[PDB]
């Protein structure tokens, strides 16, 4: 889950604070919504749940260019990881993300180890260009804040938050 | 994480 200040990427360059989606959402609530949001690719998909998870310890992931998102320790963001030497997309939890890591950013809102790597469908998802791989600068505590998340109909179970790629959730 |  992520803090209320987080901007969800809506189609046509639009966006909205995740706390503004169901204004006055009760803490620890399940909320049915009907909202088009951008997926990991800039394609519109359906969000049909707005979750208010209540007060949780949160942490701010900040990149070296100053992109940032604040969320819980168990919040999954899409990162670019070296598995064998093959660069690949894995979900790291915020509590396991550390400096030098590379966050995947959806450029629609604004490739390390790949050239040393060279299997074209590989460097086509990556060099898709609708992406951007930002080096993490820090992950610092941010006290206890109200957090939110969405349920999406997308097939990758993802949606955009502050340019970051966040993972679908089924409950608050 | 996925469940939430
Ligand atoms: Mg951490």
């Amino acid at each position: 889950a992520i803090t209320g200040d987080a901007l969800v990427a809506l189609p046509e360059g639009e966006s909205v604070r995740i706390a503004d989606i169901v204004p006055g959402a009760r803490p620890n609530s399940d909320n049915a919504i009907d909202l088009k949001v951008l997926d990991r690719h800039g394609n519109p998909v359906l969000a049909d749940r707005l979750f208010h998870s209540g007060e949780h310890p949160v942490y701010t992931v900040r990149t070296v260019e100053g992109l940032r998102v604040t969320g819980t320790a168990n919040h999954p963001l899409l990162c670019l990881v070296d598995v064998a030497g093959v660069p690949t997309l894995l979900w790291k939890l915020i509590d396991e993300i550390k400096p030098g890591d590379y966050a995947v950013i959806q450029r629609s809102a604004f490739v390390p180890g790949l050239v040393r790597f060279l299997a074209q469908a590989i460097a086509d998802e990556l060099t898709d260009g609708r992406f951007y791989y930002a080096k993490v600068a820090s992950v610092t505590d941010a006290g206890v804040q109200p957090v939110y998340s969405l349920r999406v109909d997308a097939c990758d179970a993802a949606f955009i938050t502050n340019g970051f790629v966040s993972h679908n959730t089924e409950a608050p | 994480a996925m469940r939430y």
